């Protein structure tokens, strides 16, 4: 088929900039090229088609350009119903391909994370496993690095972490992440502590507990 | 008006075979080419195949080329997709949609279906709180680890919809063991633990399992 490669895959803008997202193909598409924007649990909704021709009752601040291989989104000045995540979509050739997605987040200020530290339920342990979880909430940008300490010892291969979509009120992340361990492995091993370090923290926060409530 | 309603996502071993079907009203389905799209959890839309109003000929995605079959049926004004040979990475929503004209518009797209390749089998969640610790001021955090169940989603509320602020539900990871696992939390003001009944509302249909686990600090 015909491989279509945008760029960038992420992009943080503020209301009032101007937007560009780049397609290109693995071989000529003519004019044959479509762009898509999808909002989460959202029909897709068609901006563009054969290459910068505007669908009926899209805003004029959505254009698009180019021919051949290469091709151009562009929203002029962004609005803030705008942020979404935007394909662009071949239609010269069967497959019809997409893109593989660009999603335009919103800018912020830096909001360091408040950090939580939740140790495994007794009745999880009953079961044989213990989930330790740490919690950092509404922080500005997404990245973070979560590092867990079982006395003291680097923890790796034994975590997960998922993050939500930016908050619609504060534009802010949350992030989770879970230890899990063995119930024997758990009870070897007295202090447990997530270490969170952040942009918006000068040194990185430690929260920790004392297996047995000590 | 228009709409496109999609069923028979499940389950599936792999290597197995799974049929779906959607069908049509408020729109001339005899005369419309009809697609399906697929889209895989949080990633991008893939173009799986079409089928003209008269089936004189039938197009697929690359990854799915003799293993897919697209098929209609207008006197029902109903689409099916047969699949065999499923793969772990067929896992998926997937769409019915078409066009007024030739290409997608919003208005054409079914509601989706899910479909889960997996060597797992259903399981329901298991439901942990994640208890709170001064709790006379300052902000707690609690909430519920929904863990090992099969397939997705689960649906997550807190006192039965009268706490919504403050509530975040983490998206599922998969476990190694091919079990999902999330964490749903939420911020209260911690002086309120007091005076407050914080429980989460756990529903997973595929399993018919419900769980409402009262979050409290625990004992001293």
């Amino acid at each position: 088929d015909i491989q279509m490669t945008q760029s960038p895959s992420t992009l943080s803008a503020s209301v009032g900039d101007r937007v560009t997202i780049t397609c290109r193909a693995s071989q000529s598409i003519s004019n044959w090229l479509a762009w898509f924007q999808q909002k989460p649990g959202k029909a897709p909704k068609l901006l563009i088609y054969e290459a910068s021709s505007l669908e009926s009752g899209v805003p004029s601040r959505f254009s698009g350009s180019g021919s051949g291989t290469e091709f151009t989104l562009t929203i002029s000045s962004l609005q803030p119903d705008d942020f979404a995540t935007y394909y662009c979509q071949q239609y010269n050739s069967y497959p019809w391909t997409f893109g593989q997605g660009t999603k335009v987040e919103i800018k912020r200020t830096v909001a360091a994370p408040s950090v939580f530290i939740f140790p495994p339920s007794d009745e999880q342990l009953k079961s044989g496993t213990a989930s330790v979880v740490c919690l950092l909430n509404n922080f500005y940008p997404r990245e973070a690095k979560v590092q867990w300490k079982v006395d003291n010892a680097l923890q790796s291969g034994n975590s997960q972490e998922s993050v939500t979509e930016q908050d619609s009120k504060d534009s802010t992340y949350s992030l989770s992440s879970t230890l899990t361990l063995s119930k024997a492995d758990y009870e070897k091993h007295k202090v447990y502590a997530c270490e969170v370090t952040h942009q918006g923290l000068s040194s990185p926060v430690t929260k920790s507990f004392n297996r047995g409530e000590c | 008006q228009v709409q496109l309603v999609e069923s028979g996502g499940g389950v599936v071993q792999p290597g197995r075979s799974l049929r779906l079907s959607c069908a049509a009203s408020g729109f001339t389905f005899s005369s419309y080419a009809m697609h399906w799209v697929r889209q895989a959890p949080g990633k991008g839309l893939e173009w799986v195949a079409v089928i003209p109003f008269d089936g004189r000929n039938k197009y697929y995605a690359d990854s799915v080329t003799g293993r897919f079959t697209i098929s209609r049926d207008n006197s029902k004004n109903t689409l099916y997709l047969q699949m065999n040979s499923l793969r772990a990475e067929d896992t998926a929503v997937y769409y019915c949609a078409s066009s007024s004209g030739y290409l997608f518009h919003s208005d054409y797209w079914g509601q989706g279906t899910l479909v889960t390749v997996s060597s797992a089998s259903t399981k329901g969640p298991s439901v942990f709180p994640l208890a709170p610790s001064s709790t006379s001021g300052g902000t707690a955090a609690l909430g519920c680890l929904v863990k090992d169940y099969f397939p997705e989603p689960v649906t997550v509320s807190w006192n039965s919809g009268a706490l919504t602020s403050g509530v975040h539900t983490f998206p599922a990871v998969l476990q190694s063991s091919g079990l999902y696992s999330l964490s749903s939390v939420v911020t209260v003001p911690s002086s309120s633990l007091g005076t407050q009944t914080y429980i989460c509302n756990v529903n997973h249909k595929p399993s018919n399992t419900k769980v409402d686990k009262r979050v409290e600090p625990k004992s001293c």
